[PDB]
């Protein structure tokens, strides 16, 4: 179909990052439909939790 | 994710206490069931494609409108998405059975799937029927002792998706 | 991504607006730059796949 | 654990577990009784292990309990022994898990930063873990002693 | 469609359509009536096409309708003919569109996995598409026959 | 995006039917106006920079505070973003006119645009004024029929903002 | 050309050319004789077009030819006419190629940097191109006039 | 292999092997003699396994050796049995290695492309592998048959 | 890449010349061959799988040791890599035929290919034999007129590798 | 981010006004405090580790449960993340104190911090108390004059978390 | 990579042969020493830091110019890189000893190492002396029976670098 707007939180589990890394932890982004399966799988396998999924366009 | 062992470890670590006899008994229970869990995982893996075959065949026989013009599974693309979802459900349910814990279903399956399905308009009832079909088809292959355990995680997936 | 400065008439304005609006991240900006016809023209068309 | 690591490896490839991973889980579960016996033995004798390990550490490093030492005083020595108890419990956890994973999430990730913030000398940590290893290995049977020494060795290498 | 492809390509580079793209759209819209009558004549004779194509397909590969074949029995043979009807409808869509995108989104993307989950052999589909090509090109003029044959060729190539 | 042909195709594909007489009538109607649409698109492409110049000049003539200090289009960066937006509107209106459908306007322009301007502080009324300015300049340039078709997508942009 | 664009588009997606792209190439080669007629017509009237366009340019902008101008003198006015000859050649190249790629890559990319370096006023280039457009389209037939006008319009927009 | 996979996993993390990886290598080398006996048993009776599995495959799927089938004829049937001999040898390699890495490297990467290029139905390959699984586990005890069937099931899943 | 028109444009641009009678003759020749080239391209695309099928079949019939143990095309991975290479050769020879020029074969295929095969251990002579087999198969399908032109580019690849 | 000087420049640019007496007095005030700010930034950067240690010790002495099992700072990983957050706060408070503005605290610290802590399970009140402990420890070192300035930005962070 | 098992498998695979008596003899030979290999690997893993400290101390004592100003290990950065490289050699030698095969040393250590060190300016002879110091330190810890096997791979590294 078309774009999702997904909000996710990806915590850190393998180390403690000296950089600010807040923009890499909680973020909302637009994903194309054809990419969302892989992106959701990557978010899940990184231990991140998906706050919300919406369907912006389509 | 956490299995049964890591579940007990986390429960006793948050309290800050060493293992008790209760913890040891839970661990013994998991070690007792481990061999049958491995046999069930092997049987499911050996038959995974066949299980998806039969379960999707049943799901589309009970609801032919799903794969007909206007149905949520009407195209080669949407049909493929449906069967891929079924395959992922089966593999992750087998993971959760082998681990003895439903944590992987929460972390790597139900984590965001309800919202994705709601946004897309995927029929939740029909998805539950498909998962029930997989449960039925797998129970025949794995045997009653393994089927009772696989039903726990299939039911967990259906409940989370509902 | 293009190994040197790109003139204004070749820069992709739509990704840039998307990025400064916060709609996409730098990773998606880099993906848009990679998937443009300028990248295919410079770094795919004159080279073998290897 | 062993099961969790196998599942994570298999899911990294979106595949069912290989015969090797299934054999690994089978060998793990076939060993659960021995692992639980070892964990029981280490848990019942935890206080002797901690006392003798702390005694060994302070005998070999009197500077930690001398004035100006990080563990000088009753309260700081108590915190030292409590850390040793933490790590003994983590070793038992890893023993039942079949891998050093629980040790890694609970007591290794960020450990150097935390002992940096607390002015705790990491060589003192390594030496205390070696003392705990010697005491605990003196208790168990040799076959289990080697396995437990492996977890203590992982801990000491992680602190170093 | 041709129009959609041109607009998407111009939009990707953030530009208006070039004289070449406008020439392409001109040539497409100048041939709209011919494509329309071709789709008309395929639609009005779809039953003949499907019947003769099924006959030819089962004659060339009887193993499909032989016992143990994927299309054995009137129910499975009916499903086979219904699939051929689908693909004729998609070919008409592609003819009016000027491109093969309706065919691609409706019946090519995911066809491999769909037909594996159905146990339908892809060579059987490819031969059925050749049978449809022959039957349909039979009842159109030479240029119209070539025009439909190109889309049937694309469908056969995508099925393989 | 979808065009008129693609829209008819999608309608009949969800319906599962072959093309009917009405579908062929719609396709003939779209094919009949193809040369007109192409002529308008080419004329606009030749004259796009001109159209933007007169449209922005008139918009800033009527609302001069937009580009004086304190206004939303006051800086070189803000003025450039304004004229860039107006050029986007012209180009996507031309795309929609070629496609004979307004879907590209929703998918690629209007979705999120209103709250983007509302969060930034971009005035919607002045943007609509600039869009109408482009509409009348374009209509003067493209002739009567092309202007009648072009106004549809210009009005679509305006009403999709509000 | 048109063929090159179709091929690079197919190649970037690792596929053969679709029926729509082949139809585009078919329409391009079926119009080749007309394009060669138009390009040969523009080649015959090279000198007429350039001299008339220079006259129209230099009457509208006398200061360019007047002392202190950019084109003052026989050498610089000859360089001006030479640039006009460059762009008319490029227009013929684009006519035969069926698209404006030869024009964009020989005379459009970097033209602003070129003419900033040479201190040539770009509005002068633009309305010299409009002069060539008017003169050239005065010579072609109306159908050919529209086609040539597309390339001249593209070049004029490109200079601005 | 087990040692190979453990080393690769430890290398990707730039670390020495964990107690769990060392433990599973220990278990694998403890099981070496049994695996070698199983591999010898499968090797000594390879001709019987191949012949019997071919018979069961051609009984259950007679279409392969029927006219139009890929196994039709003497030489194609010989190459069929040669493929079965290949996969039996790879199963023996997998048993000795303790994992499916040799089977992956030699006969799983690209099997679908190869058998597509050979007109070989993959359902037929799966059925043949199941036939070998039955015949081979028939010649073995239960404890051995479990793991041998696990390797054969890996083959069937990879071909499916 | 250069096609035939691009090649003519280049040879006339590098010397500052407008098109001559010879240039227009070359352009007419290419436009005349265009329909045959398009027909051959469509035929080959429809039958690319079959061409690879038969070409590889006869290459491995003439050189059985390639697919037998110890050969470079012996494992499923290496066999798949080989047929993927033949796919490359067919698709790019079809591009070059459709262009009427061999420049795409120079830039995208032959550039560094002998280096690649030498580093890989791929036997180059057998690859040339595979290209010859592909020529033989394709010439049957495209017909004699298209067979001559397509064999031009197959022979270009064969000469570039050998 | 935004400086005090940049602040005056924006407040006068949106007015379209040159600098007046008031702007010059504001700029003079910032220039006068600049040396004190630089001294404080140097002292804080020299003693950042010692401040974090003293403040974390004070925080975990007032709230010992935070580092005992069941506390949000019970693990080496969560304890490290805790002291890391404290280092973040100190470094950004020093940036903002040097800038004479709280813009950087909004743009790079507090933007989505409260919701991130809510999702992670971090006690916001205890983090605020750790920030307060940093306030007192830093004020001890920098001196009476710089303590009030630096505590302005510590209070800004504390209120933005509150 | 390869180990003893994988080496034997590839040897018999390239011939297309089933395992023979000599193959099973080699496999038994590896299985017999697997226990000793695991024991030694655990010994090095436990004592790797001590081994690197003592070997680096011995090397920098024997060649003090390596760490005096102007030496190749003179900076904290280059000294760190030197001890890190020694740790890499020890780790990969342990991998090779566990695999019973020197293939991993070729493919993952020794391939392109002389070229790398030559472009860096790292003295290869001193690196060999460091590897010898590592051999001497490791031999005492592991014990003579394991020390011979470990020294096989240490000498392989030294010879490959020499
Ligand atoms: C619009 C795009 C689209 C297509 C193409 C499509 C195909 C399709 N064909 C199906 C059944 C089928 N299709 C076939 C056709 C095969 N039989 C022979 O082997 C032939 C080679 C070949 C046909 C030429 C058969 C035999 C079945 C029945 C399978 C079964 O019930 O076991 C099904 C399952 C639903 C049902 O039972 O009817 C689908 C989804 N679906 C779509 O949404
Ligand atoms: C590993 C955990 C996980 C899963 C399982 C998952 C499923 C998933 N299914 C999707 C779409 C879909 N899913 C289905 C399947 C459903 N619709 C049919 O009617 C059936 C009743 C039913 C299956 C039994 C369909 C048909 C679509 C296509 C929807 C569309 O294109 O509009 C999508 C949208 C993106 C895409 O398909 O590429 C996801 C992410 N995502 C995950 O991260
Ligand atoms: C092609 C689809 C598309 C659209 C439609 C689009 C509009 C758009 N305009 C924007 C900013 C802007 N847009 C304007 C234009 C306004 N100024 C007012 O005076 C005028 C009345 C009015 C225009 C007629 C201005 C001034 C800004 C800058 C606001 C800022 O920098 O804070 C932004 C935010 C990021 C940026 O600076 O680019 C977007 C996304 N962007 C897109 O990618
Ligand atoms: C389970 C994971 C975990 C660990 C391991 C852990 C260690 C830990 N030990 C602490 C105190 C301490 N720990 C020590 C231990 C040192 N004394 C000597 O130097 C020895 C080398 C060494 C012990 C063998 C000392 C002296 C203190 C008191 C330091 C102080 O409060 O000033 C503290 C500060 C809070 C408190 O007093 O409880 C932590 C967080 N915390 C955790 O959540
Ligand atoms: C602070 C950043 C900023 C700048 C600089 C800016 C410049 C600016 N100059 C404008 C008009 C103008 N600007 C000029 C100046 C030019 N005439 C000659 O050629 C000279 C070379 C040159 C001046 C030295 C002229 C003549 C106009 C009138 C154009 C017209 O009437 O159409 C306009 C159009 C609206 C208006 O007149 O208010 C703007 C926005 N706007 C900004 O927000
Ligand atoms: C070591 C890994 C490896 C494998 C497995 C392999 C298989 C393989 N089988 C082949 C032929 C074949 N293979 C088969 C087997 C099929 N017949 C029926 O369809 C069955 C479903 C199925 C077997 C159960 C047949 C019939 C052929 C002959 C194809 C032909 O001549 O057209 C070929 C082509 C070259 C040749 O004839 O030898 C290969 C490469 N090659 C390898 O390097
Ligand atoms: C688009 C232009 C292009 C080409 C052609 C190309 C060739 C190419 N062939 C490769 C491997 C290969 N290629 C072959 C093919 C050979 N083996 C047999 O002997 C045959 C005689 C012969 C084929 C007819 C084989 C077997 C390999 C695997 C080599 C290996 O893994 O050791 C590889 C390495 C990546 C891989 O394994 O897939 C490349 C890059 N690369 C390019 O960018
Ligand atoms: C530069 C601005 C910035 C801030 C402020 C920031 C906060 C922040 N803290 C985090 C985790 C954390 N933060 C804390 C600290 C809190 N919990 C304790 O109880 C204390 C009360 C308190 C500190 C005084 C802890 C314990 C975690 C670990 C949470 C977990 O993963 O379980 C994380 C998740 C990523 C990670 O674990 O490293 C972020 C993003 N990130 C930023 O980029
Ligand atoms: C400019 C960059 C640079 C530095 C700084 C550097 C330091 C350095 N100090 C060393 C030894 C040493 N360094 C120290 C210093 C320590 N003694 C006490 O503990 C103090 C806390 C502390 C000094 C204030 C000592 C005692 C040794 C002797 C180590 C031994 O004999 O085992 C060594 C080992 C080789 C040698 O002794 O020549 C180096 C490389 N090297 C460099 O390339």
């Amino acid at each position: 179909t078309r774009l999702f707007k997904v909000t996710a939180l990806i915590p850190s589990y393998k180390k403690v990052r000296g950089g600010r890394e807040l923009q890499n932890t909680y973020f909302t982004k637009l994903v194309e439909y054809d990419r969302w399966f892989a992106e959701q799988q990557r978010i899940q396998k990184q231990g991140g939790k998906i706050l919300s999924v919406k369907m912006v366009a389509g | 994710m956490q299995d049964a062992i890591t579940s007990v470890i986390n429960t006793y670590d948050v309290q800050g206490k060493y293992f008790d006899t209760s913890a040891f008994d839970k661990l013994k229970a998991y070690y007792a069931t481990g061999e049958l869990r491995v046999r069930a995982a092997g049987t499911i893996s050996a038959n995974a494609a066949t299980i998806i075959k039969e379960a999707s065949a049943k799901l589309f026989s009970n609801q032919p409108d799903l794969v007909r013009p206007g149905g949520n599974a009407y195209t080669t693309r949407r049909y493929a998405a449906c069967v891929r979802d079924m395959d992922y459900f089966l593999r992750y349910a087998t993971y959760a059975m082998l681990a003895g814990d439903t944590s992987i279903l929460d972390e790597r399956v139900l984590n965001g799937l309800k919202e994705t399905y709601n946004s897309l308009g995927v029929p939740i009832s029909s998805t539950v029927q498909g998962i029930q079909a997989m449960k039925e088809v797998t129970g025949s292959l794995v045997g009653s002792g393994a089927a009772k355990e696989m039903g726990v995680y299939f039911d967990y997936l259906s409940s989370g998706l509902s | 991504v293009f190994e040197r400065d790109v003139p204004d008439y070749q820069r992709l304005s739509y990704p840039e607006s998307r990025l400064k609006n916060g709609e996409i991240s730098m990773r998606e900006f880099i993906r848009q730059l990679a998937e443009s016809d300028l990248y295919r023209k410079q770094f795919y068309e004159p080279y073998p796949n290897t | 654990s062993v099961v969790t690591k196998a599942i994570v490896s298999a899911d990294a490839e979106a595949r069912y577990l290989s015969p090797g991973e299934l054999d690994r889980i089978r060998g793990f579960v076939s060993s659960g009784e021995r692992r639980l016996r070892v964990a029981q033995t280490l848990t019942e004798s935890r206080e002797r292990i901690i006392k003798q390990a702390g005694d060994q550490l302070f005998q070999k490093r009197p500077d930690l309990v001398s004035p100006g030492g990080n563990a000088y005083g009753a309260e700081r020595t108590a915190s030292c022994l409590r850390d040793l108890d933490y790590y003994l419990r983590l070793v038992t956890f890893g023993i039942v898990a079949g891998d050093v994973t629980p040790i890694e999430e609970i007591g290794v990730i960020g450990v150097k930063e935390m002992y940096r913030n607390l002015e705790v000398p990491l060589p003192g940590m390594v030496e205390a873990v070696k003392a705990m290893k010697s005491v605990a290995t003196g208790l168990l049977s040799g076959d289990d002693s080697a396995e437990v020494g492996y977890y203590f060795d992982y801990l000491a290498g992680a602190l170093a």
